[PDB]
């Protein structure tokens, strides 16, 4: 069981509090958690968001104008037939529903995979098994700048090796 | 010293839960997956280029007062083959002292307005007085032909052979004249003075070709006399009224013979006007009929009977004042193919009281706009493949289905969160 | 010193991008999922082994020079009921001067090669000399019975009782006798002298077997001579023409009487015969007619009537030379559950002008096969469950629905390359 | 963000160049990239995939003859019935194949798993913290012969640590 | 490839056997395999399962009572009808089985991942990488009190580090 | 020293492989996702509140020995209007020597257990001793109306004029009077006194409510007298026979009149009665008739007409030694909406053998419970959409589909285990 601070796989209830993405942190066996917007990674986030958003767009599109040109000109009922169509095509959308919901979920979780991968490449050090979206560092070699490039986007002065 | 650091995730405030097959999706929004689209009331087309239109006055574009007078745009209008006091009955029988005019066109929908210049006001009385039957009838026939044709045209001369025997004829309740369409003839009989005559036998051909106009089918009225007794026919003819139409074989194809059928008339003296619609085909055909009455068909309306396709007819009515019939009306419900446009409010003309209908124009505006579905509850020119409620039974183009928006899907919208697998949502 | 590897994949030249649900698929090459299968031209069965045939001289196994004289196989021949010069009709009705033969059979589908041997050629006179219509309308109810029905047979006997004051007929334009089905009967009766006769009253049983055969349903045909009046009836009898057909309760069940029913002919001084078509259930009948003729029916089609089943129809007319009518088809064409098949090239045989037609060999080829459907527009043993557009009404077995290859799924071939989350593609 | 040579997750245009699956190394702050076959790691891959296609084939068979057998006697048109039940069947032959493509993908994906598993095993050294499906070694202590054993399965004399 | 013990993905056939959910532990480069019930996390996994179970019901629910209320008062038969309804229904059927199957199935395996995490935050020494689902631990370091702690979560005498 | 711990899943003894998309399953038991629901025998309801009876004897609160005599329980039978002896035919047309009753009540589903209290033991002879026929067309005309209905009440009398000429009538085949419905008057008329009477003109005015009741539809039988002949009514009466039903404005719409139609009897002396079935809307109505008989028809049943709804037919028939008709069955099965209730074992009672049977009891057991579906094939109240087969045609509620339990999913059950890799399976 991990404590104040948990993974990335991880969603909390924070009804009136701070929501969306933000970095939690804490020391290890020592002071408490500070909690703040990751308004810096979420650049990459929301641009893939837009690409999920882009693919939803199309298979919108793609189940409008389905049903083939008509040129009924008998004057008689076919509503128990429409209706019975209309109850398929209602479970159908039902389904490819619970299907997308599952697919854009996925492919934005990657999303967060890929912001793990540019933050361990930013820094040599900050590769070490911790909890899922979790890592540690020292801020005996890195200090503020160091971090706020490596985590928060700012590029300012690179951690020393020596 | 070790600080730890993650990346979380949390949701605040308004979420809603959207479930799913490998993993959920937490969104702080959601709105509908689809807009339900609605069948907007008047008349409108699909393709708005493969169309055409039969008009009188009030889709005239010579007509001088114009934007006030009609019913419909400029627009509009241009498709239309109209003509002012214009009919396809008037043209189709020819009454005199009225307009006469060639309608004729093609296209995949035709869109009629047809009918308030025969209507009970309009006075003909040429052996009948009320048209409204042979109206609705030959209406119907119109109606017919045309939602399974693309080229029609009025047929107003033919190819005919008459006996020397009789000469046109003329009646006082027909004006000054008779019709241009059942052609009159007669030969000197009197009974009393022994001076009796001779059967008529004349010839006619229905014509395959009318200009470029093709001619599968032609719309013809067979009409005879329908007198009330022997001794009323035996007034002015020796025998007994008959009227026959035969084919180029020899078979009988239309008419009243009253060698054999009974006199079932009630006008008296003077004998009352029946005109059945038939349907013929081109070919070289023969009449016969009774000394004194010879009333040969000299007109028609040509139909290539080419293809399926919609018909839109209007219901085409007088304004205040002059008596109108619902023939127009009666005969589109009685085929199929058409779809008919009718009136909520009175006719309330601009121009005069029978011309430029605010209602009409609210009606025939959809007309300028290229429409994805047409249907007898209206027309849509807007995508989306659901609607409230299933349309009437006659309707042309892209469908919309019948469903319930509180059934459809929602999309999420705003902020959206992941859940991943089992450890993923904490309380 | 460290190095770094990575298991790479790279994608080249030609490929094709699948999309999915969970990660997408790269692939070099790609093809269809299922093939558009065809209905083939001809003739063919389902289960190859429930099937039985009624043959001719061309489905004949013991004809001398069958290979070159035969439309069919051996193998197909094999399951027909054949004889030459045969013909349902010819033992239906038993003609002097043509063959005789008991047909019979079961079987789930029915296969008839039928009417040749008594086309207009064919040259029956017993008082009829146009059998098409009777002919027709006998094939209309053989093909209707028989697709309702598992066993079928001939009845060439039944039981009878006939009075004494009758006895046996013949007729010069039936050869030098009279038919084996309705049997003639006749007494003095003789007008001009006074010697007037007694109306017949007979007796007949249709049996509720015939031997293995079960019949819960008899075709029989009613009989009559059509007089043209009153006075030619009264040449040669006192009262009137008159031939009916009673059941076992003593109700009418067919005939003619004309003591109430208006004389009908047009033959003068001889009568026209006509044979009505009835199906009768097994029991104990009986039949009146007028002294000068009695007409009692001694043959007929006896059917089980357990199960419905396919039936196929084969045009069975005449090589070069032989006038032929279209009864087989028209007969079929306006009878449901039966497939007809027709030529679309005229009949020329090896054999013999009428034996051993090229175009019927190849569509008859099929009957050897075994079929997953048969259809009016061909059938097939090829396996896929779609087609390119659909098949004909009537239809056996495991269908294929129409379909467009174009919205057919694709799957990948060659070389597959998988893709995995939002990293995955580089560019 | 990783350089030249990028793990397993990823796939790269390379039209006019060599494609399929290859082993991609260089050395880290040093020599350049190196691009050689993966074809002895393939004859696993290859294997699973004719696996996949086994299930492929099937799934294709259990679509074939699905309507139950006809005896229509009667003339009369049903064209109207046939077109909605095609329209319905080419829609659910859309859907299996997007959820047939992914789960086929997914597996093959599994598949490289297996080899990541298998060279990990073969050499103690060979299991490092790196980039998804990319991994480090030391030219040191194992040479060619080793290499050559370890990722490229031709059993060459293992590696020795003392 | 791992010897006679294998991570958490695989799945060995014992028919006759112990099976279930167990631990398999053996010395590296000596002693031999001890398998042993895992009878305390099942409840876990097991209870997991019923939630998932949970899920299930649902939607056996959500597919019973759909076909609209009639009131067909007309003699004529619909079994054509009937029938098309039902082959469409079953084949709707088909897909969401197998749906079901692997959802259930995945949302299982990542119930063993919680068990992993949770093992792993019990000792520090306990963090290494060996096989998916494997570990390995030392009995210098760590006696059976800790171990038993560890992961048969008796909460016997945890880890000293000096 | 270094120790390797794995967490391993190990699949023993019984065990199933569940196939999915995205990682199969292992599971050691298996069962099915839904189970087949099946169709009781007998009558039940939906929604338990919404249905009304009409009732017998049978069915009858007030029959002292109840519970034996019941063919209901004490809860089935609250929701009837029920009198021991009754009929809605008796009370239609009372007959002298019979119960007569105020059937009504509103529901959406109306239950009939009406016929057996006029059968052929009843024994009426009032000039009709077969009462079948019009017992038939009766009770088809009840369950065509009540079918489509929301409300019903009997008519037991009705606003009418008769003219001061005639007066009452009665027959002593009548008992000592005549029936209710068509009520019998006559005057002094005697040919062979040459006193010759008037035709009688009579009106009459049909409610468009009855209290509560709204009446938008009255079911009126329209009688008359068949005699055999001229010379007949000769004997009684100048002219010739005539009853005629004209409307409001002046048409005729039913009787007979043998001024204009010859006569058709077969009773000698004594005509014979028909009673033909006629659905007339509320007005002021008028009736003509020959001077010897006026028969104005006084009763009839109203309907609202509001809505469709199930209608239950119970076959009401005798216990043994009473002559029964089939007329209920005959008359449900030949209307639609309705579901017939018959027994397939003799009528045995307990209280007597006419009332209170064992079968019809476990048949009518479950009007008691709340059905989710009642069908002609049975009802029932447990859920699932699946049933073994189809029932038949008539059915209301929430159907079940047909279907094979093999084909039904499989769901996995006790020990589970899942796969994921290709890895995950080892052998
Ligand atoms: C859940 O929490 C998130 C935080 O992660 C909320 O986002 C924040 O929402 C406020 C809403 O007013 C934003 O403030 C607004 O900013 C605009 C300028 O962009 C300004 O014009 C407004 O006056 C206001 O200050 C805030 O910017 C936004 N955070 C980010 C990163 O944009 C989110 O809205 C919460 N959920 C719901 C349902 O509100
Ligand atoms: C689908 O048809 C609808 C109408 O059924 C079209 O909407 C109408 O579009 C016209 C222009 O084509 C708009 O006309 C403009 O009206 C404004 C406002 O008074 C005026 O200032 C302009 O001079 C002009 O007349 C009209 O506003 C609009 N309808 C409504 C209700 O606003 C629509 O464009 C069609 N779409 C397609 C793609 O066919
Ligand atoms: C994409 O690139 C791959 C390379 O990984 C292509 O595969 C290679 O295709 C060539 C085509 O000529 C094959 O070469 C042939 O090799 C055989 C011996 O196996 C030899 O006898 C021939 O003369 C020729 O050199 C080669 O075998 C094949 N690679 C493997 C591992 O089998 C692939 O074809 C490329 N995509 C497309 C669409 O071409
Ligand atoms: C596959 O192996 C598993 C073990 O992981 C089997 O579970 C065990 O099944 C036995 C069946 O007899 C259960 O034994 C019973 O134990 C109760 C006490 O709990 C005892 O009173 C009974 O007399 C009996 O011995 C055992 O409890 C159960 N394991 C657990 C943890 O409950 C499983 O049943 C095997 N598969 C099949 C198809 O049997
Ligand atoms: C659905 O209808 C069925 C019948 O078709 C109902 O089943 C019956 O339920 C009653 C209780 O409501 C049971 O009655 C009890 O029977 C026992 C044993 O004989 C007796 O001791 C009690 O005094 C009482 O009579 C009855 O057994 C049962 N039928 C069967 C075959 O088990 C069911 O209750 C209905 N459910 C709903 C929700 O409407
Ligand atoms: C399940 O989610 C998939 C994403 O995880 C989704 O595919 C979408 O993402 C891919 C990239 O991995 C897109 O491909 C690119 O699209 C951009 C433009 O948006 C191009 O610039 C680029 O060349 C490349 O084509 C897909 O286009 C995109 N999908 C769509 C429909 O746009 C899957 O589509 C989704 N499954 C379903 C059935 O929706
Ligand atoms: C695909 O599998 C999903 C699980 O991997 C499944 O969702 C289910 O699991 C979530 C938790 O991640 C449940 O959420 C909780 O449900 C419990 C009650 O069971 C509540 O107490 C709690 O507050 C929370 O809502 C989901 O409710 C649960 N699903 C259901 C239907 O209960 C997905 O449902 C599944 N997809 C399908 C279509 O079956």
């Amino acid at each position: 069981i991990d404590d104040l601070i948990i993974g990335v796989l991880f969603v909390a209830i924070v009804e009136t509090g701070i929501g969306g993405y933000l970095l939690g942190s804490r020391k290890e066996s020592g002071g408490g958690v500070t909690k703040e917007s990751a308004e810096k990674g979420f650049e990459k986030i929301g641009n893939d968001i837009q690409i999920l958003k882009s693919s939803i767009n199309i298979a919108i599109e793609k189940l409008n104008d389905r049903i083939s040109h008509d040129e009924q000109a008998i004057r008689d009922l076919t509503l128990e037939i429409e209706n019975a169509r209309s109850e398929a095509l209602l479970g159908e959308l039902g389904i490819i529903r619970a299907l997308l919901v599952g697919n854009i979920s996925i492919g934005l979780q990657e999303s967060l995979w890929e912001l793990a991968s540019e933050i361990t490449n930013r820094a040599g050090d900050l590769a070490v098994e911790v909890s899922p979206g979790c890592w540690i560092i020292d801020n005996n070699i890195c200090d503020q700048s160091c971090q706020n490039f490596i985590f928060k986007f700012n590029e300012t002065a690179p951690v020393p090796t020596i | 010293e070790k600080i730890k650091i993650c990346l979380q995730k949390q949701v605040n405030s308004s979420f809603s839960l959207h479930n799913g097959f490998g993993g959920n999706l937490y969104a702080t929004e959601e709105k509908r997956m689809f807009e339900l689209v609605k069948p907007k009331a008047g008349a409108s087309v699909l393709n708005q280029s493969t169309w055409i239109g039969f008009g009188d006055s009030r889709t005239d574009k010579s007509n001088s007062a114009f934007p006030r007078s009609a019913d419909v745009s400029a627009k509009t209008a241009d498709k239309f083959r109209f003509l002012s006091g214009g009919s396809l009955m008037l043209s189709m029988f020819g009454p005199p002292g009225k307009v006469d005019y060639l309608y004729q066109g093609c296209g995949k929908h035709k869109v009629f307005y047809e009918g308030v210049n025969w209507s009970p006001h309009a006075a003909i009385n040429c052996y009948r007085k009320n048209w409204t039957d042979i109206k609705l009838n030959f209406q119907k026939n119109i109606y017919e032909l045309a939602s399974q044709s693309h080229c029609m045209s009025l047929v107003n001369a033919l190819d005919k052979t008459i006996p020397l025997q009789v000469t046109a004829g003329t009646a006082g309740n027909c004006n000054n004249s008779f019709l241009k369409n059942p052609a009159l003839y007669t030969q000197e009989v009197k009974p009393s003075e022994n001076k009796c005559g001779k059967e008529n036998l004349a010839f006619f051909t229905l014509p395959t070709q009318f200009g470029t106009y093709e001619c599968k089918l032609h719309l013809v009225a067979s009409c005879y006399f329908i007198y009330d007794s022997k001794e009323v026919y035996n007034k002015r003819g020796c025998d007994n009224y008959f009227q026959v139409i035969y084919d180029s074989f020899g078979k009988v194809v239309g008419g009243l013979d009253n060698r054999v059928s009974p006199y079932t008339g009630n006008s008296g003296d003077t004998p009352t006007m029946q005109c059945d619609m038939l349907q013929l085909k081109p070919g070289r055909y023969s009449v016969r009929s009774s000394p004194r009455f010879l009333l040969m068909p000299e007109r028609s309306y040509c139909f290539d009977m080419k293809e399926k396709g919609p018909v839109t007819a209007v219901q085409s009515i007088w304004g205040k004042g002059r008596e109108s019939d619902y023939a127009v009306d009666q005969a589109c419900l009685s085929t199929p193919g058409c779809m008919l446009i009718q009136k909520q409010k009175p006719y309330i003309g601009e121009a005069d009281d029978h011309h430029g209908d605010q209602e009409m124009r609210e009606l025939l505006s959809g007309l300028d706009y290229e429409a994805r579905c047409i249907s007898q509850s209206g027309w849509v020119n807007e995508t989306s493949p659901f609607t409230e409620k299933y349309l009437l039974p006659p309707k042309f183009g892209r469908c919309p289905l019948a469903a319930k928006e509180e059934s459809i899907p929602k999309i999420p919208d705003g902020l959206l969160i992941p859940t991943s697998g089992t450890d993923t949502t904490v309380t």
